[PDB]
């Protein structure tokens, strides 16, 4: 037998069949399924330590976190996430794949028992707050692959209220017992919606709104990459100034890893003329900053940054020629 | 000890005047 963490890094079987031997044992007790979760965070982040069921029925995450950061037993600073090499490279892979399809797999039954989530995300959370990089790095990716999970997650949940509203239009159009049953789902699919924003809500506002002002550079970079996808996944909910705010300012970043991160996040909505509306106050506001990033010192950033400024232009009152609408709306 | 730890873990708002 192999630990969670060790199947992931060699990378032999597929990770969905590391899931769902993981789900399996989650309904067998939930307890000892957890408990190896907990541990597989925990030594992907390269502590050698092992959280001990005693430990994990009578601590909380502070002390659990201060435990393990004794028993790390390491021989230098490097941890899984900044090993070189193609190998780690696929180990990064795997591990973000893996969160992605626990998710995915637990999306309609488990991930609402109040208890899997809630403990996933309490440690993550309390290893976000870890001084030790290597908690602080390698949990910050794991909350951020778990959050474009649960985004997919209430993708789902809105196209099946939709479908669940046009079926009780269906039989309302002909109460009885199915019109009871599809308002029931209707409450149930609401409720879901509801546990999976608080969840979201709960990643954002103790993990996000720190580490995207975090002190590594790719702790940094991390967060801005994630926060692009959510707003090109779901711009219906994460489109909007409140997210944007971070990235815009995240444009002055002394690292140009990061500044290429938010060029590209924006790049990628840029690219929709029907988001522009969305981004109208954000382009007024961050304009100055954006054509000063063309000549950035940074090859890539300046080069990402004169591809912004082009998409920009061709999207305003500026590139709407008189001749072309005369032409489409001719006789 | 060889374990990386950072002492101050955010960037401060006296820097995030850039």
């Amino acid at each position: 037998g192999g630990t969670l963490f060790e199947v992931v890094k060699l990378g032999k079987s597929a990770m969905q069949s590391v899931v769902d031997d993981w789900i399996e044992s989650y309904k067998q007790d939930r307890d000892i399924a957890l408990l190896d979760l907990i541990n597989f965070f925990i030594q992907c982040s390269g502590c050698r330590g092992t959280v001990r069921i005693e430990m994990f029925r009578n601590m909380q995450n502070a002390e659990i976190i201060r435990k393990m950061t004794e028993e790390f037993d390491e021989d230098s600073g490097d941890y899984p996430l900044t090993m070189p090499g193609p190998q780690w490279k696929k180990f990064r892979s795997n591990f973000c794949e893996f969160i992605g399809v626990l998710i995915r797999q637990c999306q309609y039954s488990i991930i609402y028992d109040e208890y899997m989530m809630d403990t996933v995300i309490s440690l993550l959370t309390g290893l976000s707050d870890s001084q030790v990089r290597a908690f602080r790095h390698t949990s910050t990716l794991a909350a951020m692959k778990l959050m474009t999970a649960l985004v997919n997650v209430a993708l789902n949940l809105s196209i099946h209220q939709d479908n669940t509203q046009r079926q009780y239009e269906a039989e309302r159009n002909k109460a009885n017992e199915r019109l009871e049953l599809l308002l029931q789902k209707r409450k149930e699919l609401q409720e879901n919606q509801d546990e999976i924003e608080n969840m979201m809500n709960s990643i954002f506002k103790g993990i996000f709104v720190h580490r995207y002002r975090d002190a590594i550079a790719e702790i940094r970079a991390i967060c801005i990459e994630e926060i692009g996808v959510w707003m090109k996944m779901y711009s219906d909910a994460f489109l909007n100034d409140s997210y944007l705010k971070y990235v815009g300012w995240t444009l002055h970043d002394r690292q140009g890893e990061v500044r290429l991160k938010c060029l590209k996040a924006l790049q990628s909505l840029y690219t929709n003329r029907e988001l522009f509306p969305k981004l109208e106050l954000f382009t007024n506001r961050f304009k100055d900053r954006i054509v000063s990033m063309t000549l950035d010192k940074e090859y890539d950033v300046a080069v990402e940054a004169i591809r912004l400024v082009t998409l920009i232009l061709h999207g305003s009152e500026e590139a709407l020629s008189n001749e072309d609408c005369e032409n489409v709306y001719h006789l | 000890r060889k374990l990386i730890v950072d002492s101050v873990k955010e960037l401060d708002s006296k820097t995030i005047r850039a």
